[PDB]
């Protein structure tokens, strides 16, 4: 092992699953369940066959309010979903017993499609998932109905939208959790451009599962961006374990102790006491009636303070059942803990800074919006390196219906399809099980 | 009767247009021209003032060894030298583009829902008129909440404002008419019916930011400026905290969830934000031009008014400046809106189709493309062979390829009622013209022409799209002059022959039905002539804040 | 908990506002109806509007975190999220913008607090907001001359006081009565006229403002002389700097 | 002597500046103001002419319950209301951005290599002069090869031209001096020798396209327009075939291989092409400002002329319009270039550093950051406490945070001679200010401030960069007012204290040393005052081609 | 050594650092390889060329099977070489940003 640390792993009910697991058995570079989640999200597409059929019938293709009078085509696509999906699957698969999956949902109105992993191992990136899915469905619908050469371009418009006159698939009736590679704010950012509402939809609003999916995506991007290489690797791994995986049951036990009557400030007091009890921090200096704390392990102090930050969000936005104050919790949990202790806040101020701008861009005229439309690639919330966005996904899981741009509003097609996939819906389970399986290989 | 281009040819040259021979070299070069003489004298005064040589007729080769022609702006009796149709010298062309660049359409539907659900407050025609008075103060750059704000000079921004439209006559009739684009007043009855059905009970703002700001800045500024001042006027008008969490849902609706840009952003090699010409699809350009609601009994006039709009914007300003620059591409575009030449050819094709098939009654298939696009291509080419003065006028092959194929493609779409077979007609015209004269356009003219037949009906990722959804960023079309404005005319053609109120987006069509625009979108060619004559008054100038 | 370093009166007052065991001094009595009128979100005797149905009506799946975190009362009911916003003069108002947000997240549950130079806001569920607002308006969080309840047009934190000692207000929501020496609220926080004004009591005198303020100034206690508070700020700067490098 | 801001506080208010009390609500609201009164009248006229309500002083809340202040433009004796410093109302501020947007630097080194190697022709000063006479005819939009070209009016494009520079003095002196930026005339001796050593025998063009084209189009038009007319003039002057294979090497060299844009393109959420304000790095903005070659004996004056350049461009035009709009961000920027306030604080810090260390002699480490930035932060904040009129003048906390931290970060960099420790002192200033007053800026002001300390010396992918290479697209800086123009000043500060000729690019520094520009980059704050007084004459107006 | 970082003709006077990178290439490459690899003896390759003037780097394939795309190759390579140079010479916190600029340029401003 490069690192000596071990952590105890729990389920989403606070029970112990596996004790003394080497930290690197949770690394995205080693854990086979993180590999399967990331390859799964690269290759999964949701197809809205109802939506394609309605766009054709009305000639409403190419984006909001667009219509071409005289181009209408009335095709019984949902009535023939089974044959269309099988014909699509035969073009999508590479061989007949590979890992291609095409599965109808909703009586044939939707299809879950997982493009074979093989097409990816010989691809630069991930756009083969929507592009191979879209052409196989376009060609299967043309072949089902014998649509003529003169009319077939309307099926293409109904499936993939105004692309390539627009850069995005504007008006498409397919959806993915990833977005196009041209929208990345920097190279290595693609696993960050996944809307918070899509992670909350996929996990069915289970708070701990949404926080774990979001943390796995954020911290895996930190490896792809090179942030978790060399000096910083251990900080990133401990963040993943303690803030996203409930390592040592720290998040769970803080929420249990502060859930009935607690505030952000009471969670802070508990976390400082636990860090002192575990030897992570110690009193360095006495000033006048004020203890200055120090640490000989900055990555572990940062991890413990990250688990407290997640607990504080769950307690504060859980008590209001309203997600908007996560921007304030992310600010003041960190601002309070530095003046409480004399030690630097989570991500050395970068959570606090992200929360300053996120609060502005979720309570002002200038842009942004509600918490659910942000993501690790959004200009306002890219700055902390994985320690902010998972808390926004916990907050949105806990929202009881205060948002206009809620996951029901923005992510209904992603919910129906992507929550079918067990490792997307319940990732904490599978990543724990895999870490136990490889514990003696580290 | 005389072909439609005869009067313009008779004004250009002393010979009858049929005559084969002329004499050159005796007109004194640049000295034959009023405008070139203006330019020589101005270059000498510029060079002396600034201490650096500038325009000099003795640099490079000597213009005017042949007649420097006047051009008739088609549908007008205005004749001007072509320099007066260069976009730099024509304030009507610059204002046409400013009026598109500075406009965005922004729904009030999501915003009214945030007010009713999140705030628990009512929305009525009364709270809407109060909001419109507020946003008409705020939008040009004036304050509604804070103390000690400093503001734009109202007269510098007199062209900025906010109107609304809705398919619900009872709301639209109750708001002050000063703020309403009235669909029943602006559109003939059957088109008004169609447009109000598409809008239904939705209520949409048409926001125009100031031309001086659009010119200082860029097209991607428009929807941000619009959303700032909708956001201020929603705070003031509906008594929100001036900056609470619900304020962010009005921002997101105004910038993302209920906005229609005129153009979408472009890829990095030609990087540009929204509301730049390359992002405007051909179907939106056809719906921006307002000829369809005035000239609906004449589908040729509606289609060719769209060709004028798009040739000027896409070839002269967009490809001739944004994507190149210099002297640029004036006459690649003037070919398509001067001397009544495309008009003659397109009126021939319309009559051919109305007599053979009836408009929109021909089968929508390749047999109709082969018949109509070949008949009209041979008609147009025969005019250049029969009238030597017509060939000397449209002297570049690319000009003739675009005009002949526009007439062939529009006429094919007037037969089928479908723009995709009109596009196949356009490519077939190119292949026939290249074989007939053993030339077509410039070195690079038929990149999209040779990919063209195979990509008209393709369904693949970056190939397949109905012509209404294509635009200057469709891959094959991204580079070259002499195509984009003509494709906007082919997109308009089947819909003008059908009597459709719009080509691709009903909200765009209604958004330009407005006499408070600076440019008159009902009469694009008339406006071009006014600007060529130095008679058009643009917005945006700084005269009020600079010395006399 | 320790809350904040330093040996000044200002430092101790910052700790007392944060510490939920510290009893905030009550300076004035305001009725429940008058808190509702000042907030301006609903009329006396109007039912709490809802943004969603009561939690017991919704059918939520099993979630250990939701089970462990008790919702505040207005969350159980489905009430709207509304706000109260204050402006604090830099001429020695007792509370100040960061002091409010820090103290609100130590004292109050389910709180979205925002800090700016000229305004400071808390958003939470309506019935709970009314209970917190009474404490914010009756205690030493508030002085009716040097603080203002303002949902818009906030200008005045940095302005000179008028001849009565009142902070500027573009909308004149709080009026000093020379005959009583007391301030009346004559408008609600967004600026609409109240049917009947609310008594907010007498402004604090200069000695008591100095006793209770949490701003540092050269003419009160200067931050540069609270050398233990400046040491902790400089330590945080250096530790963040070193951590970001290696 | 008095603090430098005392005269302006005595002009703004009747009370002396230390007085704590005043009287409000007696000035008649807007009626106290000459400018508001002009605006109310103009709004009445605009709304009556167009039939739609516009500026109305009774919408929303009533401005001027307090004094509406005049502002001194720092370094001048000019006092204006702040509306005269809004970029829409100030032609000098619009022209400053048009002169940057329409400039590109284009090498001749690859080009001359293509002529010598592929074409087998000689290049000498004489051939360079003949090519420069040709390109100064062609660049504004006039023809050199084809017959029947139509051209731009020379007087509308009088501001467009091409000059050159080289570090070899004898080659410089052999090209016609109408075309040459003379490094030894424009720079003092020691800076001229530094710049000429950097350029060596390289020969570079400075190309300025027409302001009327930049305003019609965008910044990404500049290098294309420049390359079209460089290409025509290389054809004409070196006798190529007009379009042969070698012609494409001139195009690739002018558009890609030897081009220096002022700004690089931006990512899709804020999509923009090259030569827009967000792409201009802080070191280039310090180099564009020309105060370094005129006021080199006074490093404070050079640093704060760069802060004025950047506060106006980055906060008023870029963040306040391209990225937002409306009334915008005038006074967030004026705080950094009015009332001599940042000047008083930064002279204090320069004197402090002189006394304790000597300029550029302090250790480049955290002990110097903690010493200087803390001392200067406490001086600035004491001024607002000692002078109630100063605090009511810079009434927004963000304006005070930007001004105090700019003085602290510039004074740290005067001590260490290194911009990175200057930048760490900016962030420590913000942390100290926040704890002193229990407030800092607006809701979102210290996003970059809290990320700030840890990102100063980071070396990670999207974190680590010397301050001179950072700009408005550095991720933490991409959104918020009150930082970007102050970081351009901090980037200039150590190099002014060291007496360096440039901060980041010596070609950019020379390219703006040119009195044929329309704005005078040697005296940015003087030009802002001339535009506020409506005395600046911009390029690009359309009067010549519109009705009298 | 010239402080010429950040793109064509760019230079920051006063920021020069005179470091013997090519003379210590072996040790720097070994140090970078230990950060680049995922496990000892996996498919990571770091080979000097040109007497230490150049290096061929092949980042381990496994980093790609847990990545969306391909930018982990320049980004993991850049940061491993930046960190190995800083560690070879004990470059200080105040100067290390110039090593970052010399390796990866004006990113992320560009
Ligand atoms: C509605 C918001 C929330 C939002 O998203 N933007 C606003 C308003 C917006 C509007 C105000 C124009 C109007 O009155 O119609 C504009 C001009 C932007 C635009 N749309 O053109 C602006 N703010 Ni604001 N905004 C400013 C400022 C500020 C300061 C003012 C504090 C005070 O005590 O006066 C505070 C933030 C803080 O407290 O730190 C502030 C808040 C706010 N800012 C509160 C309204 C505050 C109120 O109710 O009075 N701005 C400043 O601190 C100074 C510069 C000033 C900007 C105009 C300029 O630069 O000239 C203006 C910049
Ligand atoms: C955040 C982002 O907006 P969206 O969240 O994408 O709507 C961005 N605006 C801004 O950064 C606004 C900055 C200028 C106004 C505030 C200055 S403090 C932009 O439009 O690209
Ligand atoms: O001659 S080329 O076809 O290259 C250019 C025509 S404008
Ligand atoms: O009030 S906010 O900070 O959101 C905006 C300041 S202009
Ligand atoms: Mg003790
Ligand atoms: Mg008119
Ligand atoms: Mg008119
Ligand atoms: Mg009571
Ligand atoms: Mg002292
Ligand atoms: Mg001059
Ligand atoms: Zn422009």
């Amino acid at each position: 092992a490069k690192f000596e640390d071990k952590v105890d792993l729990y389920d989403d009910r606070g029970n112990l699953v596996e004790e003394q697991v080497p930290l690197e058995a949770l690394s995205p570079l080693r854990n086979p369940a993180i590999k399967s989640i990331v390859q799964g999200i690269k290759r999964t597409v949701a197809v809205n066959l109802e939506g394609i059929e309605n766009a054709l019938k009305t000639a409403k293709v190419g984006g909001p309010a667009c219509k071409i009078m005289g181009r209408e085509l009335d095709l019984d696509i949902v009535g023939n979903a089974e044959s269309i999906a099988a014909a699509a699957k035969e073009m999508i698969q590479v061989t007949e017993d590979d890992d291609t999956n095409v599965e109808l949902l909703g009586g044939g109105k939707r299809a879950l499609v997982q493009v074979p992993s093989a097409r990816f191992d010989v691809a630069a990136e991930y756009s083969a998932a929507p592009l191979v899915t879209a052409t196989a469905f376009v060609q299967a619908i043309i072949n089902e109905f014998d649509v003529s050469m003169y009319d077939a371009n309307m099926v293409k418009a109904a499936v993939l939208g105004r692309y390539p006159q627009s850069v995005e698939y504007m008006g498409a009736n397919i959806a993915t959790m990833l977005d196009i590679p041209q929208k990345l704010e920097g190279p290595g950012y693609a696993l960050r451009n996944i809307m918070v509402n899509h992670v909350v939809a996929a996990t069915l609003k289970n708070t701990l599962q949404a926080a774990a999916l979001s943390t796995i995506l954020e911290q895996t991007a930190m490896f792809e961006m090179g942030d978790a290489v060399g000096a910083f690797e251990r900080m990133h791994l401990l963040g993943l374990a303690y803030q996203g995986m409930n390592a040592d049951n720290l998040v769970f036990d803080l929420v249990k102790a502060n859930g009935k009557e607690g505030t952000v400030g009471s969670v802070i007091a508990d976390l400082v006491e636990r860090a002192l009890e575990d030897g992570v921090i110690k009193v360095e200096k006495e000033l006048t009636d004020y203890k200055v704390y120090g640490t000989d392990d900055l990555a572990m102090w940062n991890a413990y303070a990250a688990a407290g930050l997640m607990a504080a969000t769950m307690v504060n936005q859980g008590a209001a059942r309203a997600a908007q104050g996560v921007s304030s919790t992310l600010l003041y949990y960190n601002d309070l803990i530095e003046f409480e202790t004399g030690l630097p806040s989570v991500d050395f101020g970068k959570v606090e800074g992200t929360a300053v701008g996120f609060s502005f861009f979720s309570h002002s005229i200038y842009g942004g919006g509600g918490p659910g439309i942000f993501n690790g690639n959004h200009i306002v919330t890219r700055h902390s390196k994985g320690f902010a966005i998972p808390c926004v996904a916990a907050a949105m899981a806990l929202d009881a219906g205060t948002q206009m741009f809620s996951p029901e509003a923005t992510s209904g097609l992603i919910k129906e399809v992507f929550s079918q996939v067990d490792e997307f819906r319940e990732p904490l389970k599978y990543v724990v099980e895999a870490a136990a399986e490889i514990k003696n290989e580290i | 009767a005389d072909k439609l281009f005869i009067n313009a040819l008779k004004k250009k040259f002393e010979e009858s247009p049929e005559e084969k021979k002329t004499t050159f070299y005796t007109l004194g070069g640049w000295k034959q021209s009023e405008r070139k003489t203006e330019f020589v004298n101005a270059g000498k005064e510029v060079a002396a003032k600034r201490g650096i040589p500038q325009y000099n007729p003795d640099i490079g080769t000597p213009l005017g060894q042949r007649v420097l022609m006047p051009y008739q702006v088609s549908t007008t009796d205005t004749y001007v030298e072509g320099d007066d149709l260069h976009f730099v010298n024509n304030a009507a062309m610059q204002q046409m583009w400013d009026d598109i660049r500075r406009t965005v359409i922004v729904g009030l539907n999501h915003a009214h829902a945030v007010i009713e659900k999140r705030l628990g407050k009512e929305v009525t025609p009364e709270t809407i008129t109060h909001y419109l008075e507020t946003v008409n103060h705020a939008m040009p750059g004036a304050a509604v909440v804070q103390e000690h704000m400093v503001e734009t000079h109202p007269a510098l921004v007199a062209d900025s404002y906010v109107k609304v439209f809705t398919g619900n006559d009872e709301i639209a009739d109750e708001i002050d008419p000063a703020f309403v684009i009235d669909i029943n007043k602006q559109f003939p009855e059957d088109q008004a019916e169609t447009l109000k059905a598409e809008v239904g009970d939705g209520i949409w703002q048409v926001v125009r930011i100031p031309t001086i700001v659009s010119r200082t800045c860029d097209g991607a500024t428009t929807s941000r400026w619009s959303a700032m001042q909708i956001g201020m006027s929603m705070i003031s008008a509906y008594k929100q905290a001036a900056g609470e969490a619900a304020t962010g849902d009005f921002a997101y609706a105004a910038k993302h969830a209920e906005v229609i840009h005129m153009g979408t952003y472009l890829p990095v090699r030609r990087a540009r934000g929204e509301n730049e010409p390359g992002g405007v699809p051909f179907g939106y350009l056809a719906d921006i031009c307002q000829s369809s609601r005035v000239n609906y009994e004449d589908p040729v006039r509606v289609s060719l008014d769209v060709v004028a709009t798009g040739a000027m914007l896409y070839d002269q300003i967009w490809l001739g400046s944004y994507m190149s620059g210099g002297v640029g591409f004036t006459q690649y575009a003037t070919a398509a809106y001067t001397d009544n030449i495309l008009d003659d050819f397109t009126y021939f094709g319309k009559e051919y189709v109305e007599d053979k098939y009836g408009l929109c009654e021909a089968p929508n298939n390749m047999d109709t493309v082969l018949d109509v696009a070949t008949e009209v291509t041979f008609y147009g080419l025969e005019q250049y062979e029969e009238y030597p003065a017509l060939l000397e006028d449209q002297f570049g092959g690319s000009q003739r390829a675009a005009v002949v194929a526009a007439a062939a493609g529009c006429s094919t779409a007037f037969a089928t009622g479908n723009a995709q077979t009109g596009l196949s007609g356009w490519y077939l015209s190119m292949y026939l013209h290249k074989e007939q004269h053993s030339r077509l356009g410039f070195y690079g003219y038929d990149l999209q022409d040779q990919c063209g037949a195979s990509n008209v009906f393709s369904i693949r990722g970056d190939e397949g799209l109905p012509l209404e959804l294509r635009g200057p960023n469709y891959p094959n079309y991204a580079m070259n002059v002499g195509h984009q404005g003509e494709y906007a005319g082919i997109s308009q053609a089947p819909h003008a022959a059908r009597g459709d109120a719009f080509v691709f987006n009903p909200l765009v069509k209604i958004a330009f039905a407005d006499d408070n625009l600076v440019f008159d979108f009902t009469n694009v060619r008339g406006e071009f002539a006014k600007g060529a004559l130095r008679e058009f008054e643009p917005a945006g100038e700084r005269a009020l804040i600079t010395p006399a | 908990a320790q809350y904040y370093p330093g040996t000044t009166k200002v430092a101790q007052n910052r700790r007392n506002f944060c510490n939920p065991e510290y009893e905030l001094e009550k300076l004035r009595e305001i009725s429940d109806e008058d808190v509702v009128k000042i907030l301006g979100h609903r009329a006396p005797g109007e039912e709490y509007p809802s943004v969603h149905p009561p939690l017991e009506e919704m059918d939520e799946p099993e979630d250990a975190i939701r089970e462990m975190v008790e919702p505040i009362d207005g969350a159980k009911a489905g009430d709207r999220v509304r706000y109260i916003q204050f402006t604090d003069s830099m001429y020695f108002a007792p509370a100040q913008p960061y002091v409010r947000s820090r103290a609100y997240l130590c004292r109050y549950r389910g709180a979205d607090a925002g800090t700016l130079s000229g305004r400071q806001i808390i958003e939470t569920r309506e019935r709970d907001l009314e209970k917190i607002s009474k404490e914010l308006l009756e205690t030493e969080f508030f002085d009716p001359a040097r603080s203002g309840v303002r949902g818009k047009s906030v200008h005045g934190h940095s302005l000179r006081l008028d001849e009565d000692g009142m902070m500027f207000d573009m909308l004149r929501r709080q009026i000093y009565n020379k005959d009583t020496g007391r301030v009346e609220m004559v408008k609600n926080q967004i600026g609409d006229e109240l049917d009947e004004p609310v008594d907010l009591g007498e402004p604090l005198d200069e000695e008591t403002l100095m006793e209770k303020t949490t701003i540092y100034r050269v003419d009160g206690e200067a931050y540069r002389d609270d050398v233990e508070a400046v040491e902790i700020m400089q330590r945080i700067h250096v530790l963040r700097s070193q951590g970001g490098f290696n």
